[PDB]
């Protein structure tokens, strides 16, 4: 599979 | 012609008849294409910033306000505000922006200055004094002890 680099802004 | 691939957990891979170039859709909505020359290009989807890097150590940055960020493989980093005033920042501490008015500030690390303004004026900062130069040859100081100083064109 294959996983996104981490969001750079924190999560709402 | 090229070949689609869809993995459980939802992320898409779509590859090239040459496989030179790699499209990948991830769950989250981010995408990724790696293009035949190494350039790796990165689209956040929820911060909707894209993220360019280059294979000679240069990186990009494009914020959704159009501000864009670019990062030299030196050190040096240059900003385009949405104004499209232009500022670099060097390693060691100059920083210089380029107006679109077309004025010119140049700042060093030991907190001197020189300001060329669109008008012609240039100014000049540092430890002793403030000096204001003229375009009809005029020249005004300011020294750190108070006293003020006019020299007058030749003509």
């Amino acid at each position: 599979d294959l996983s996104p680099r981490p969001s750079p802004n924190p999560h709402p | 012609g090229g070949r689609l691939v869809v993995f459980p957990n939802g992320t898409r891979k779509e590859l090239s008849a040459d496989g030179q170039t790699v499209k990948v859709m991830f769950f989250n909505g981010d995408v990724k294409h790696t293009m035949p020359d190494q350039r790796v290009i990165y689209y956040y989807a929820e911060a909707q910033t894209t993220h360019i890097t280059y294979p000679d150590g240069m990186e990009v940055l494009q914020f959704p306000n159009n501000q864009t960020e670019k990062h030299f493989p030196d050190g040096r980093k240059e900003i385009t505000f949405p104004d499209q005033t232009v500022k670099t920042l060097h390693p060691d501490g100059r920083e210089e922006s380029v107006l679109t008015d077309g004025t010119i500030i140049q700042l060093n690390p030991d907190g001197s200055k020189v300001i060329q303004f669109n008008t012609g004026q240039r100014e000049i900062h540092t430890a002793d004094f403030k000096r204001r130069e003229y375009p009809d040859g005029t020249v005004k100081t300011v020294y750190s002890d108070g006293r003020q100083e006019t020299q007058y064109p030749t003509g």
